[PDB]
RNA sequence: CUCCUAAAGAGUAACGGAGGAGCACGAAGGUUGGCUAAUCCUGGUCGGACAUCAGGAGGUUAGUGCAAUGGCAUAAGCCA
RNA sequence: ACGACCAGGGCUACACACGUGCUACAAUGGCGCAUACAAAGAGAAGCGACCUCGCGAGAGCAAGCGGACCUCAUAAAGUGCGUCGUAGUCCGGAUUGGAGUCUGCAACUCGACUCCAUGAAGUCGGAAUCGCUAGUAAUCGUGGAUCAGAAUGCCACGGUG
C-alpha cells in the first residue's frame, strides 16, 4: 500500500518492495521486518492493514525520506560554500573520491563533448 | 579516516595557535603543515596554509573544524 | 459544513476582537475555492485532456469547465480558442466539503511536507498555493494513473489585506511555515 | 473604394501625397436573452518575457471577415 | 652549481583521442540455506591459530611454526532445496552522502578495506579488428614477487572443459 514514506510500494516480496523507500536498502528492509514481525517472503498484499501500521511504526525511526534527500543536499550544500577541496570537485562536476580524470569521469562529467 | 584514537596536528603549529590565542589577534599564522587538523581553537585565526608556491589565507571557521588544513588550499591551477 | 459551523461560532468572535471590528460583518468571509489545471501540453492530444478532467472533476465533484486560449501566442505555439485547460469553482458548503478535505486530508499527503508558505498572498487579502501530485487526495487511486500532472488551487476572501488575510486562515489552522 | 490636396455646404485638377478592391458568409443573416475590452501589476504545479487561474489597476488605448475614414456601450463588439 | 640538504607541492591535472584490461548488460542467471572435490606457494621487525568483543573491516589475549608437523587457508565454479519470472528487474554496479578500521611520523591533494544509504551508463555493441588446434580456447577460484600499507597488472597453480 502506502508508507509513512509517501512513496507507494509495489506488491511483491516485502523484503524487496521495502527497498523502493528512498533511505532503504536490503539490510534496513530485512531489519524492518524483522522488528516488525513479518516474513520476508510474504507479498505486500495479504498483509493486514494493522501490519502495515506496524511497518510503518518501523520506518519511522529511519531518516528515510525527501527528508533525507534534505539531509543530503545540505551536507553537499556546505561542502559547496566551505570552498575545500570536495566543494570545489562537487562545483565543477568532477569525481570527487581521487579518481583519475585524464579518462574515465564519465558519471561526474556526463556523455562526452569534443 | 585516521583511526579514533585522537586526531593528528603537527606540534609546532599547536604551539604556534596556543601562542597566537593568548596573545590576543596576531597576524596570519605561516605554517606548511597541511595535514593538520583543525581545532577548535583556531577558530577565528587565519592560518597562511603552503599549496607549493605561495601561502594560501585561511580564515577559521566553526564550520571547518575537523578538516585538513590542506583542504582549503588547492594545490593545482586549472581555468 | 464542519468548518463552516466552525467559522459562525468560533473564528468570528476571536477574529471579531482581534481587529477590534465594529460589524460581525467586517470579518472576512471565503467565497469561492477554485482548482486550475493547465494542461498546456493537450494540443498534442485531447484524448488526455478529458481524463484530465476527469481527475479534476473527482477532487471536487463537479464537472469541469474547459479553458480556451484568450488569443493565439506562439511562445507556446497555440492558437486562440484551443482548448487548453480546465477549471472548478466551489461555492456554498461543496467549497467547504472541500475546504476540510484538503486542511485534514490534502495537507498530511504531501511528499516531503515542510508547511505552506506566508507570503503567497495576493497583496489584498487571497491566497494561492498550487499542488504538484494529483494522486495526494483519497479519490483518485495510484492504480489509476496515466500521468502526475498537478494543479492550483486559489483562495478567494474578502479580507482587504493580507494580514486579515492569514488570519482568518490561521483560525482554520493552516499551516503556515 | 478610403484619406489628404479641397480654400469649415456640395463639387473641384496634375505622370500630386498615401493605401485598398475584382471577395467572403446559411451564418459571419433575423430575432430574443445575456455579456463588456487592451495592456499591466500581484499571487500561484510543471509554466518560461508570453498559455490557463485569482485579485487589483486601467477605462476601450480593445474589438469590427478585409484598406482607410466616419461610426459603434441602448453597443454596430462578444455568447447562447 | 647542471653539485648537496630541507619542508611543501607535482609525477594522481582534464575539453579530448588511442592502446591494454576488469565488471556487466542477465534465467546456461541473481540471491538465500546446506554440502563436495585441488594444485602450487610463502612465513621470524614474519605467518599468526584457538578463545573473547565487533554487523563488518578488525581488535584484545595468546599457542604453534625457520615449518611434508604450525599458520596463511573457508577453493570457486559444481551439487541439493527454495525464491525471483524477463522488468533497466531481487540484472548491473558506477557515482555520491554519512559512519568507521588498519598501515604509516602523516591517508587534504593522494591509500586499501568495512558498514549504512544512493543506484549512472549499460538490454550484446558501426566501419573495422584480435586470440586460439586439446587438457587448448572459454570459464572458476588459489598463490607469489615488489611491498609498512597500496594488484582489475605481472609471474605461476590447479577445477570444469
Amino acid at each position: 500500500a502506502r508508507i509513512a514514506g509517501i512513496n507507494i510500494p509495489d506488491h511483491k516480496h516485502a523484503v524487496i518492495a521495502l527497498t523502493s523507500i528512498y533511505g532503504v536498502g536490503k539490510t534496513r528492509s530485512k531489519a524492518i521486518l524483522a522488528a516488525a514481525g513479518i516474513a520476508e517472503d510474504v507479498k505486500i498484499s495479504e498483509l493486514s492493514e494493522g501490519q502495515i501500521d506496524t511497518l510503518r511504526d518501523e520506518v519511522a525511526k529511519f531518516v528515510v525520506e525527501g527528508d533525507l534527500r534534505r539531509e543530503i543536499s545540505m551536507s553537499i550544500k556546505r561542502l559547496m560554500d566551505l570552498g575545500c577541496y570536495r566543494g570545489l570537485r562537487h562545483r565543477r562536476g568532477l569525481p570527487v573520491r581521487g579518481q583519475r580524470t585524464k579518462t574515465n569521469a564519465r558519471t561526474r562529467k556526463g556523455p562526452r563533448k569534443p | 579516516r585516521s583511526l579514533k584514537k585522537g586526531p593528528f596536528i603537527d606540534l609546532h603549529l599547536l604551539k604556534k595557535v596556543e601562542k597566537a590565542v593568548e596573545s590576543g589577534d596576531k597576524k596570519p599564522l605561516r605554517t606548511w603543515s597541511r595535514r593538520s587538523t583543525i581545532f577548535p581553537n583556531m577558530i577565528g585565526l587565519t592560518i597562511a596554509v603552503h599549496n607549493g608556491r605561495q601561502h594560501v589565507p585561511v580564515f577559521v571557521t566553526d564550520e571547518m573544524v575537523g578538516h585538513k588544513l590542506g583542504e582549503f588550499a588547492p594545490t593545482r591551477t586549472y581555468r | 459544513a464542519k468548518l463552516h459551523d466552525y467559522y459562525k461560532d468560533e473564528v468570528v468572535k476571536k477574529l471579531m476582537t482581534e481587529f477590534n471590528y465594529n460589524s460581525v460583518m467586517q470579518v472576512p468571509r471565503v467565497e469561492k475555492i477554485t482548482l486550475n489545471m493547465g494542461v498546456g501540453e493537450a494540443i498534442a492530444d485531447k484524448k488526455l485532456l478529458d481524463n484530465a478532467a476527469a481527475d479534476l472533476a473527482a477532487i471536487s465533484g463537479q464537472k469541469p469547465l474547459i479553458t480556451k486560449a484568450r488569443k493565439s501566442v506562439a511562445g507556446f505555439k497555440i492558437r486562440q480558442g484551443y482548448p487548453i485547460g480546465c477549471k472548478v469553482t466551489l461555492r456554498g458548503e461543496r467549497m467547504w466539503e472541500f475546504f476540510e478535505r484538503l486542511i485534514t486530508i490534502a495537507v498530511p499527503r504531501i511528499r516531503d511536507f515542510r508547511g505552506l508558505s506566508a507570503k503567497s498572498f495576493d497583496g489584498r487579502g487571497n491566497y494561492s498555493m498550487g499542488v504538484r501530485e494529483q494522486i495526494i487526495f483519497p479519490e483518485i487511486d495510484y492504480d489509476k494513473v496515466d500521468r502526475v500532472r498537478g494543479l492550483d488551487i486559489t483562495i478567494t476572501t474578502t479580507a482587504k489585506s493580507d494580514e486579515e488575510g492569514r488570519a482568518l486562515l490561521a483560525a482554520f489552522d493552516f499551516p503556515f511555515r
